[PDB]
């Protein structure tokens, strides 16, 4: 495994923050009591009536991690300029993704162990087909934070016409554009506009 | 190409400026990137613009020979005009194009160690430009003198950083534009880029050619003085640009030694009235610059002159 | 002074090596003795040796000229002429008889900003050797950036440490030997230690005296391009050393021009006759040059040559 392995692994895992969040919202149990007889149960009863959503919260603190080394891709060298030559925009993945692997288990009921065993099982199955599979750009969680992705075919001044990367910019892209570029890996690379 | 078409292909280059890339090699024969911080090679890029803009866009004083005709002048960007290419300038030429999706990125952990050079890509209006560097001995330098954990110490002895840093000054040995290599640093070239060889296979050339030319009496004081570089440069240019060696009689030659002021009391020449005797290395040296026609007088003040920067008007 | 000479007393000093103390020069121009680590001191120390061995001691094509005979030859270390001595050379004088015992000592806590000059005193043969050097700009290093507290990363940034670089090489800018002051770099003489105005002053003068000369309609020409240092110091070098100044009457000039077989074509003419037609930056230069003897010929191969770095062969 490892080196793009693990670069996958994190994106997926950054990719399933919204789901993380979607179930701590979704099931907490926290004694929300306005009144003054519903005092603390404890600790310990609290911890033990709570699995899934501390597991959901160390796997969104994961998530929060891996989107913090993903934001470290454009810290180094990134001051270099191409030319963009075909900008057919593939963005309605990310809610493709949403809307098809996310609202399922919205859709799910969560109350035994053995379930909550199967859907993380699941999970880890949908992860490991998504490794592989050349649709791993699709991020919900990027896309909320303004981040737009786009197809593009990028043209070196200096080595040549590289065809088929998949740009995630912060603004919009257009045809004869120019680009800062950031490979996250040798498929994706972070775009920001030279204006 | 001439000197203000190439201060015009570097204007081009800079004023539509598009940006940086640095691209090590490597001893074993490799191109590696390496992970610069983003402000820092900011500072890099207008460093090596201001310097590559005191060199050729504001530099009036600038002339570019051929380094077969490697004088000793200074603000001078040399042309490579030899057949054979040197390994080094074919990685230049292969690191120009290497495509921006490659994944062959410098590991930091062999401690600085194992790079030979560092090529500058500044790119710009659809064209590359290639600098290189040497890694020098660490760029000898110092620190502060932590008092334990803590930074600021007035009886601070000051001492070295380890063999972990690397020296990026604002200078650059050759450069690449087009298909053109153009060289500033001779030093770096004739030491790492193993062309002293072909220097002194020029110099063996030139060696070989005046012997034939019949002329000096004794040939081993100079293949004595051959195995030095500073001499074997100018038997390099008597091989490839001398105007004087066979292209006239050595009669002509024998009686401008015999017939001038400087000459006749520095060269001596033989009893049969036919050689040179050339022993010392004054009269070596002397020689060299008879045989580079570097003894020039004007037709103004009537002032005999060296030169050691000549240019031939007619060109 | 002659070279060999030179080379006689640099010599004398080298293999006669005694010590080697580095004293650093402040924006408030007094001295501050530095804490240099006494083997990170020895590498600095036979560094130096070997940087002023090459550079000098086993050169062949070393040359000695004036600094008012300014030219743009390589390797060479010209020698001072002009007696106004500015206060970096009086720093200099002063830092070549510091007393050992005096404790008038650098406090590092200035952030290394305080220093705008490195002092190499190469002790010996009962004699000192003072190599100044420039600050120059704290040219950046890089380190090997890690992340938390462990130190190597396989992955990481490589960064700049913000001002305790201290860059100091084994190059030297300028040096001083009993009382004649050498210079390596003229581009830090001319922008560091205040010698512009004395450069454009020499300007004005042989300005004056070319307007004294009745040459030129378009003077102002020549006095709107002459701020610029590049052709201030050929401007300099017209009005001290220069065979045409004073000594050539304007009949002969114009008469060796109307000769010339290039002057004639890139150089315009007045149609009067009596003066000389320049306008152009490019028939400026080579006014320039025409007037400082650059154009030259020999006897053997008869062709008209243009000089970039002459020398004389009388003197």
């Amino acid at each position: 495994m490892q080196r793009n392995t693990y670069n996958k692994v994190g994106l997926y895992i950054l990719s399933l923050a919204m789901l993380f969040v979607f179930i701590i919202i979704l099931t907490a149990k926290i004694p929300f009591c306005f009144t003054s007889d519903c005092s603390f149960i404890g600790l310990k009863k609290l911890v033990l009536t709570n699995i899934v959503p501390i597991v959901c919260f160390v796997f969104f603190l994961f998530s929060i991690y891996f989107y913090n080394r993903l934001k470290n891709i454009t810290k180094y060298n990134g001051q270099d300029s191409v030319k963009i030559t075909s900008c057919q925009s593939e963005s309605y993945e990310s809610l493709t993704f949403l809307a098809t692997y996310i609202v399922p288990f919205m859709g799910f009921s969560f109350e035994d162990m053995q379930k909550n065993i199967a859907y993380l099982l699941l999970v880890v199955v949908i992860g490991i087909i998504f490794i592989k599979t050349d649709k791993y750009y699709a991020n919900p969680t990027l896309a909320l934070f303004g981040f737009k992705l786009y197809r593009v075919n990028i043209l070196h001044p200096g080595s040549g016409e590289t065809k088929n990367l998949i740009a995630i910019s912060n603004d919009v892209l257009k045809v004869d554009d120019n680009v800062y570029y950031s490979f996250f890996d040798e498929f994706v690379f972070i775009a920001r506009k030279k204006i | 190409m001439t000197t203000q078409q190439l201060k015009e292909k570097i204007s081009k280059i800079i004023d539509n400026f598009s940006g940086i890339r640095v691209v090590f090699t490597t001893t074993a024969n490799e191109l590696k990137l390496s992970r610069i911080e983003g402000s820092a090679l900011n500072s890099i890029a207008e460093g090596f613009i201001d310097k590559i803009k005191e060199d050729i866009i504001n530099n009036e004083d600038l002339t570019s020979p051929l380094l077969s005709n490697f004088d000793d002048r200074k603000n001078a960007l040399f042309k490579f005009d030899y057949e054979q290419y040197p390994e080094e300038f074919n990685k230049i030429t292969q690191a120009i194009a290497i495509p921006p999706n490659s994944q062959d990125y410098y590991n930091p952990l062999n401690k600085f160690t194992d790079v030979k050079g560092i090529i500058i890509l500044i790119s710009g209006d659809n064209k590359c430009l290639a600098l290189y560097k040497n890694k020098t001995n660490l760029a000898v330098l110092r620190n502060s003198r932590k008092m334990f954990n803590l930074v600021p110490d007035p009886d601070g002895y000051l001492k070295q950083l380890p063999n972990e840093i690397l020296r990026l000054d604002f200078n650059y040995d050759l450069f690449s534009i087009g298909e053109d290599f153009y060289i500033k640093n001779h030093k770096t070239l004739e030491t790492q880029m193993k062309f002293h060889q072909v220097i002194e296979a020029q110099a063996v050339i030139a060696l070989n050619s005046l012997r034939d030319s019949l002329l000096i009496e004794d040939i081993s004081g100079l293949e004595k003085s051959s195995r030095e570089i500073s001499f074997a440069r100018k038997l390099a240019k008597i091989s490839k640009h001398s105007p004087v060696l066979g292209k006239i009689d050595t009669k002509t030659i024998i009686d401008y030694v015999s017939q001038h002021k400087y000459l006749s009391a520095i060269l001596q020449i033989n009893e049969a009235g036919d050689k040179l005797l050339i022993k010392t290395k004054t009269s070596q040296k002397h020689f060299i610059k008879l045989m580079s026609d570097d003894y020039l007088q004007s037709d103004l003040t009537k002032i005999i002159y060296m030169s050691i920067a000549k240019d031939r008007l007619d060109e």
